[PDB]
């Protein structure tokens, strides 16, 4: 009971019409609520990369390398999963 | 609640056995006498069955047939507003987050790092305790 | 003994018996029902299908009462 | 009255308490998991869209088939912004029926348009498929309110 | 007259709608579900370092591991798999279904047992943690005896690791057995009286007093070796009865802790075979007997592990191994019993209901031949008791927990498991593990004992071991169709709605939505015998649940 | 928001009518305390094991227990353990105001057995006995140690408990929490009597 | 999810304690509007407003 609800007029401005929509992000609108998949894939791709040059150093061991190749596999299965599902329509 | 004491009743009673018969069979005919480790457990697990008990068995006097232990109960028979029951709650992750603090200061020896997760462990077993009864905040 | 020998043992005897498996189980008709071939008569029970898409506003049903179907327009197609 | 053949009991309040045997199923729908997943892909974030509750009634609607799509659409949860696609294969018969909220939001345009896709899909020989693009184009042509 | 249905339930939810309550979650159904998952996946780690040590064993040479990497290897496999995997997937299965089995909307203490699961995974990440330091886990066996564990004998951070990691799971297992004793013996049902709940709550308020009468010994056990081991405490010196302290202490742990983690799946199983069987548990009031006495027994017949140390009573030990093996006979005729003449309809569920008894039944056989201490002598610290053990456990908490979750995964997800799966990942479980674990009965009886990294190619036991490899690999291929099947089933598969999709259920849990509520119900059936939904499903049938009941 | 959901006075209350049914959290720190038994009984089995390999004189030559300062921390602690039990007899009623007084004196007795604990501690490793240096002063400080930290959790939980007192109003479910508190605290003397009885009577 | 935690919360209301509920053994939280209540039990959903809810 001790408390009165709260009035919020906010300056809206992209006008989030496409992206994001409130039934996945509740609070769409009230701010930055989408990164575009397009970005995350290339990232997730970039940073396998990363990790797969990063075995060229001054290491003499391998384990390092094969610790650097499992993660870089992972992280491409996982880029690859969401970007076939998405193609597919989230299937499977 | 006749059935949850009696229960432990039978409990005390065999690890009373257990232990008065272990103590007798190992004062003799044992290389050494009484192990001193067996029968202690024993003797102190009879006593924690034996607390759970008692307990059990006064609160069961104490305690009118409840629907729970009543056959033949209807369901309306136990209607009524139960007790309250912890929402969610963030601070027992907390907890256990500075217990395996204070754990990890234990096992590596490091006295500042068991004293910062004892720490943890207070405040965060402060949150817990208090979560339901802060009052709101006055300003 | 022929290291060879039993590594390929280990390594394969586990593959094979797990594919003789999956050929014996999985390749067994399962309990969903099989697809409807449009020739064959609709023998399904009537199906109706909802998107739950648009927020009810309430959630209680009290208090939603029936104003009305209030028909907006209407199509038909023989296939 | 009477509960399920076998195995089903009223309960203390509405809800009634059904069971199954070991070995069957409950949903029973004649379609392959697939494609029903698909078809709630089309009516849930495939109509979102649309902001019009998109329904899809594969039994038989007899009769004059227009006005026992009209009933069929009076059992979806809001029939005012509803678009409901009714198909009889028996009969061989589609129907359309929309609500007064769903008015001049390109429903009336987009009637035709879904009855053609899920007809053309029908005659080439896959009800869901049809079902499915039938939603997509109705939902793409209704406008959000 | 129809109901607008979707055309197929939600897969997965939406974006962001779990995270939050597991950090945040007081319900007990996720956080058994969280029990669970985590559990199983302390499950693969522990199967990984199993497939370690038996791809190592196929060889006489030490191929890939060094001495202390496999005795690290067995070391945190054995902890893993006993104090890490099963001991709290009990408390998970407990989280999952207990509440439900007693008419209970929730357990005693929400946020206690919530920070039992946390207590319990982070204990078993720094358990592990061992490894990813230089001197790597403990390398004393699962047992730990003293002079080895001390600081100057394994002096390792592993070891220290192991102590503090098992202390602070053991804390979250004694929190979670006193919340589901206090869940028990307060919340209830209206009409549930004591004696007519299920064998699985039965089972579990008898595993919680057993957890309580013996994890408090292990925490007491582990924090006086860190003394000795941090402060040279003097606590566990062979020169005192330490060795033997040691002893006596651990297995008056561990031995009530098998117990533990058999008999909660005991219930599992008891709860399975009525519902497949078409018939109540043969003998109820019996199986709770049972139960009863065979806790008060593990509790008091612990050092018979202790058989070849030369240093216990042997005759008393004996007598009271055979007085608790006779219970579990009781119990194993009372299930036959459940399974005698009934339309038996072999689900993968009772699949592995059937799977644990038979496995189970060699186990103990394996028992009783171990509990003579003259035979012991020859088969004891060998690949005898590792079958004898493997086959008891593996029975009982691999086969009994995979028909539990096969049972309660539609109650807990609202979806079926693939059947055929089942049969695919049953058939290859069973062929797998009686090939890995048979062979090693005569392994263990031809000198070769346990926690031997490599043995001579002039001895024997080559050919036996490459067998046990092959069956070890049948396992691990074994454990690709289940998590498979649980992966496509959890958001996909067929969908059930209504309760009982295991038609025939019983014990209450089968008389709530498929996905229980939260607070798990909106409404109870008339409790008045020991299977609520059955007599409410099948009205009719209550009348004959009462007129055979006596004849037997 | 017109008045009220649910008709409680308060967001938190007893988590079982007591007066018709078992007080969950009586019955749960009651198990949790069995089961703390147990885990000073593995404390005791290793005083004994190590009582029943000494060479007759139990106490090495190096230590000779300190009833002066022993005997009147037991009583303390009897004492503490006493006023505890009014604080309980005050929590019952409405009086949280004579609970916290009875609570707040049970503390500083609880904390007065830990500084004495503590200053006996510091008398014995001065004069020899040490948890490195023998087997008795190790298991004797075992034993009295985790006990003493057993007495300063639970002046952790009088502190506690006094605080949550102040921080809200006086419920049937704040009484709950200081009976169960008033249960650990008699265990822990309890447990102490046990102890104090085997080290310095029984030797 | 702290937005679905927030969203929830006003479209159900606060939690407590549990009750059993008479004819039938329903448990219901017990939850607590914080807004205007509808004719029956449940409440009208409260809309966000970016402020924190109790
Ligand atoms: C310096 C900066 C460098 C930064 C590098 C660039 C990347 C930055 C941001 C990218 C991170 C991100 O948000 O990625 C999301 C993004 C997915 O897009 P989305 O729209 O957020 O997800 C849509 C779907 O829900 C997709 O998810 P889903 O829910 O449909 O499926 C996930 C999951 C479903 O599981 C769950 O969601 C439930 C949780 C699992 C249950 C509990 C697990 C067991 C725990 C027990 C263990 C205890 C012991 O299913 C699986 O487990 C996959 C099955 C087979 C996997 C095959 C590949 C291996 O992932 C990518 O495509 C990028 C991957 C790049 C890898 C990053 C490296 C670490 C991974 C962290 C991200 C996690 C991936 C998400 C899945
Ligand atoms: C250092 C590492 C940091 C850890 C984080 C790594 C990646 C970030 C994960 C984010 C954390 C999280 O919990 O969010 C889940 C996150 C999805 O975010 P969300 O808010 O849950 O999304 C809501 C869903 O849309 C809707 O979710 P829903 O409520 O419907 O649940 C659906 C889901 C989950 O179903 C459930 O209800 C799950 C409940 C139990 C799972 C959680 C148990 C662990 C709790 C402890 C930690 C939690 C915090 O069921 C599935 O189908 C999951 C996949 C199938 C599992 C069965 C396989 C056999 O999952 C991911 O996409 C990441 C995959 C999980 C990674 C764990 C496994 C990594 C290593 C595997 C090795 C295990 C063996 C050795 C160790
Ligand atoms: C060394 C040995 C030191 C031992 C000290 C422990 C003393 C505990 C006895 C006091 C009685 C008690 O807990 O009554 C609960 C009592 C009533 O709680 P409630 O909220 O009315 O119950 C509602 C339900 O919990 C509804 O929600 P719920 O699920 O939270 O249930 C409440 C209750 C559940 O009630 C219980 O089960 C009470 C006792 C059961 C388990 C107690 C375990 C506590 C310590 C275990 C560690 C092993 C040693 O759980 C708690 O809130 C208790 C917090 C326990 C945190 C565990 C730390 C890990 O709470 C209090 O007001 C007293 C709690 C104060 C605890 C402070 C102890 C801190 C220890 C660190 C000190 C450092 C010294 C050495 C270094
Ligand atoms: C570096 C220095 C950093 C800054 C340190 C500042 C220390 C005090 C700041 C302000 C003091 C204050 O607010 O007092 C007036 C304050 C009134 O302000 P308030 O607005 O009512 O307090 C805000 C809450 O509503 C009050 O909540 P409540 O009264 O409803 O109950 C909740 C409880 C929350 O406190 C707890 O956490 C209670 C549980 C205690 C945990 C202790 C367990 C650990 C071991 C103890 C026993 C084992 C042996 O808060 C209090 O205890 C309030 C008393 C103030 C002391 C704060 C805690 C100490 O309390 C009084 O009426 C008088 C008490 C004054 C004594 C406090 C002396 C402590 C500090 C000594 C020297 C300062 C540090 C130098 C080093
Ligand atoms: C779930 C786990 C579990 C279970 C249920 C059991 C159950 C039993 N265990 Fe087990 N045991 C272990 C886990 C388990 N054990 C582990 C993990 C070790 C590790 C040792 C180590 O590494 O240190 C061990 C060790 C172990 C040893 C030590 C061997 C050695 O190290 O030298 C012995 C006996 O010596 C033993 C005996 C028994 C007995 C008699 C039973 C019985 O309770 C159950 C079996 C007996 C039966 C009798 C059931 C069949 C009954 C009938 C068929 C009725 C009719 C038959 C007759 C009347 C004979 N166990
Ligand atoms: C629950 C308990 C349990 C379980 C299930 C098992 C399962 C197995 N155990 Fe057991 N074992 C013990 C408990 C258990 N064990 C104990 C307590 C000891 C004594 C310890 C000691 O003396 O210190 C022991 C000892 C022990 C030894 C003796 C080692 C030695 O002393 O030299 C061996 C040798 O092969 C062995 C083998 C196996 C095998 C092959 C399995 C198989 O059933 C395992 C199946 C494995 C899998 C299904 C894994 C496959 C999974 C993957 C490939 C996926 C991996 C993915 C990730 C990790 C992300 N065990
Ligand atoms: C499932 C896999 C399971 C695989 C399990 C296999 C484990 C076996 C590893 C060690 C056993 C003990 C031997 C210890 C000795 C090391 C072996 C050796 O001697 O090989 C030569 C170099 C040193 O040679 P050098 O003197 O430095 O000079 C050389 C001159 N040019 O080590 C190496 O190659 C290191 C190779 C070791 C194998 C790789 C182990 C890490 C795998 C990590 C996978 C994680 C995936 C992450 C996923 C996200
Ligand atoms: C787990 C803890 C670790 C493992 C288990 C330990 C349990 C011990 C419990 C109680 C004992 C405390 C009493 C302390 C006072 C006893 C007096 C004594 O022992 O003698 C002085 C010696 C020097 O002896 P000296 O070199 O020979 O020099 C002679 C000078 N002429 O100090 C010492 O080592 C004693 C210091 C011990 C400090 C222990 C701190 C405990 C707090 C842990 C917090 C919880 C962690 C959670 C883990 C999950």
């Amino acid at each position: 009971m001790s408390s009165t609800q709260d009035r919020s007029q906010l300056d809206p401005e992209v006008e989030r019409h496409t992206g994001v929509d409130v039934e996945d992000v509740p609070s769409a609108e009230w701010g930055w609520s989408h990164m575009p998949i397009g970005v995350m894939h290339i990232g997730g791709l970039l940073s396998a990369a990363f990790l797969l040059v990063m075995m060229r150093g001054n290491h003499v061991g391998h384990v390092e390398d094969w610790f650097l190749i499992g993660f870089a596999a992972v992280i491409v299965a996982l880029v690859g999963r969401n970007w076939w599902l998405r193609r597919r329509g989230w299937i499977r | 609640m006749h059935i949850e004491a009696r229960l432990f009743e039978i409990l005390t009673a065999f690890f009373a056995l257990a232990a008065v018969v272990y103590a007798v069979l190992t004062a003799m005919f044992a290389t050494g006498g009484v192990e001193w480790a067996g029968t202690t457990a024993l003797v102190l697990t009879t006593g924690l069955t034996l607390i759970t008990g008692t307990f059990f068995r006064f609160v069961a006097r104490r305690l009118d047939t409840r629907p729970e232990d009543y056959e033949d109960a209807e369901i309306s028979d136990g209607a009524g507003e139960l007790g309250f029951f912890a929402p969610h709650s963030w601070w027992p992750i907390l907890i256990s987050l500075s217990f395996s603090t204070a754990a990890v200061g234990a096992a590596l020896w490091l006295p500042w790092l068991i004293a910062a997760g004892v720490a943890f462990v207070i405040t965060s077993v402060c949150g817990l305790v208090f979560e339901y009864y802060w009052g709101p905040e006055k300003h | 003994m022929s290291t060879a020998l039993t590594h390929g043992l280990i390594g394969g005897v586990p593959l094979v018996l797990f594919a003789v498996l999956a050929l014996i189980f999985l390749t067994r008709k399962g309990p969903h029902p099989d697809t409807y071939k449009m020739s064959d008569p609709w023998t399904h029970a009537p199906i109706l299908w909802a998107a739950e898409e648009p927020r009810e506003h309430g959630h209680g049903g009290h208090g939603h009462d029936s104003h009305g179907v209030v028909i907006g327009g209407g199509a038909s197609g023989k296939w | 009255e009477l509960d399920l053949p076998y195995g089903s009991a009223l309960t203390s309040s509405g809800r009634i308490s059904a069971v199954t045997e070991p070995g069957e199923l409950s949903v029973h729908y004649p379609f392959p998991t697939m494609d029903l997943v698909v078809l709630d892909d089309a009516l849930k974030y495939g109509s979102r869209a649309a902001k019009a509750r998109f329904a899809v009634y594969i039994g038989p609607l007899g009769a004059d088939t227009a006005a026992t799509a009209r009933e069929i659409l009076a059992n979806v949860p809001t029939p005012e912004n509803a678009v409901l696609l009714a198909v009889s294969p028996d009969q061989r018969a589609i129907e359309v029926v929309y609500g007064a909220d769903v008015k001049g939001r390109g429903i009336e345009s987009a009637a035709p348009l879904g009855v053609s896709a899920a007809a053309a899909s029908f005659k080439e020989g896959n009800l869901i498929d049809g079902l499915i693009s039938a939603v997509r184009v109705m939902s793409a042509g209704v406008s959000p309110a | 007259e129809l109901e607008a249905r979707r055309p197929f339930p939600e897969r997965m939810g939406p974006k962001g709608n779990l995270i939050y309550k597991l950090i945040t979650t007081t319900d007990h159904k996720l956080i058994g579900i969280m029990y669970c998952v985590v559990c199983f996946a302390f499950f693969l780690v522990g199967g990984l370092m199993a497939l370690f040590m038996r791809t190592e064993l196929a060889m006489p040479g030490l191929q890939f591991l060094s001495n202390e990497q496999f005795n690290q290897l067995f070391t945190m496999h054995g902890t893993v798999m006993l104090l890490f995997y099963a001991t709290p997937i009990v408390f998970g299965f407990a989280n999952l279904v207990l509440p439900l089995q007693i008419g209970a909307p929730d357990v005693a203490f929400p946020r206690l047992n919530a920070l039992s699961f946390w207590l319990f995974l982070f204990g078993a990440l720094i358990a592990i943690a061992g490894f990813i330091t230089p001197g790597g886990a403990a390398d004393f066996g699962w047992t730990a005896y003293s002079p080895l564990t001390d600081a100057i004998h394994s002096p390792g951070a592993g070891g220290d690791l192991w102590i503090m990691g098992l202390a602070v799971g053991g804390l979250g297992t004694i929190l979670g057995g006193v919340n589901m004793i206090t869940t028990v013996v307060c919340m209830r049902a209206p009409g549930m009286t004591m004696f007519r709940m299920p064998i699985f709550t039965w089972n579990i308020l008898v595993t919680s007093i057993l957890v309580l009468i013996a994890f408090p010994i292990l925490t007491a056990a582990l924090f006086g070796l860190a003394a000795d081991r941090h402060l040279g405490a003097h606590i566990y010196d062979p020169a005192n009865g330490g060795v033997l302290l040691w002893q006596h202490l651990f297995w008056f742990f561990g031995h009530p802790e098998v117990y533990i983690i058999a008999l909660p799946f005991f219930g599992i199983v008891s709860e399975i075979f009525p519902v497949f069987s078409r018939k109540p548990i043969f003998g109820y009031t019996t199986l709770i007997y049972a139960t009863l006495a065979i806790a008060a027994l593990s509790v008091a017949v612990w050092a018979h592990h202790m058989y070849a140390t030369g240093a216990v009573l042997l005759p008393f030990f004996s007598f009271m191994t055979f007085l608790i093996a006779v219970p579990t006979g009781i119990k194993f005729f009372n299930w036959i019993g459940t399974m005698w003449k009934g339309q038996l309809t072999f689900e993968t569920p009772m699949l592995f209901s059937v799977g644990f008894l038979i496995t189970f039944l060699l186990g103990g056989l394996s028992g009783v031949l171990l509990a003579s201490p003259p035979l012991d002598f020859h088969v004891t610290d060998s690949y005898f008791v590792i079958a004898h053990f493997h086959y008891v456990l593996f029975g009982t908490i691999v086969f009994a927990t995979y028909a539990g979750i096969y049972f309660w995964f539609p109650k807990m997800t609202g979806r079926l498991l693939d059947e055929r799966l089942g049969k695919l990942h049953f058939w290859l479980t069973f062929i797998g593990f009686h090939t890995t674990f048979l062979v090693q009965h005569w392994l263990g009886d031809e000198g070769m004992p346990r926690r031997y990294a490599d043995y001579l190619p002039t001895d024997g036991f080559t050919t036996l071991n490459v067998i046990s490899t092959v069956g070890a690999f049948i396992l691990g291929v074994s454990m690709l169709p289940f998590v498979w099947n649980v992966f496509k089933s959890w958001r996909y598969g067929e969908p059930v709605t209504v309760d009982d999709p295991w038609g025939y259920g019983n014990s209450l849990e089968w008389a709530t939505s498929c996905p229980p509520p939260r607070h798990n119900f909106t409404e109870l059936p008339r409790i008045r015998s020991e299977r609520p939904a059955f007599e409410l499903h099948y009205p009719h049938m209550v009348e004959r649940m009462r007129a055979e009941a006596h004849v037997g | 928001m017109t008045s009220a959901v649910g008709t409680s006075g308060t967001a938190i209350t007893s988590r079982v009518h007591s007066l018709n049914r078992p007080n969950m959290v009586s019955v749960g720190t009651i198990v949790w305390l069995s089961s703390e038994l147990m885990f000073f009984a593995g404390l005791f089995a290793m005083y004994f094991t190590a009582r029943a390999q000494a060479g007759g004189a139990w106490p090495p030559e190096p230590t000779e227990l300190n009833l002066a300062l022993a005997v009147p921390v037991t009583l303390v602690l009897i004492a503490s353990s006493f006023t505890c039990q009014m604080g309980v007899f005050a929590a019952e009623r409405g009086d949280v105001f004579g609970l916290r007084r009875w609570y707040v004196i049970t503390f500083l007795m609880g904390l007065f057995f830990v500084l004495g604990q503590g200053y006996e501690y510091i008398h014995l490793v001065e004069h020899g006995t040490t948890i490195p240096g023998s087997a008795y002063g190790s298991v004797f400080y075992l034993a009295t140690g985790f006990h003493g930290l057993h007495v300063i959790g639970g002046l952790v939980a009088f502190v506690l408990l006094l605080a949550r007192t102040k921080m809200s109003k006086f419920t049937p479910a704040q009484a709950t929490a200081a009976i169960v508190v008033s249960y650990y605290w008699h265990f822990v003397d309890i447990v102490w009597i046990a102890l104090f009885a085997t080290i310095y009577f029984v030797r | 999810s702290l937005q679905r935690s927030d969203r929830e919360v006003l479209e159900h209301g606060v939690e407590t304690g549990i009750i059993k509920r008479l004819p039938h053994g329903a448990y219901v939280e017990l939850h607590q509007p914080l807004g205007p209540v509808d004719e029956h039990g449940h409440p009208i959903p409260l809309e966000y407003a970016g402020a924190p809810l109790p």
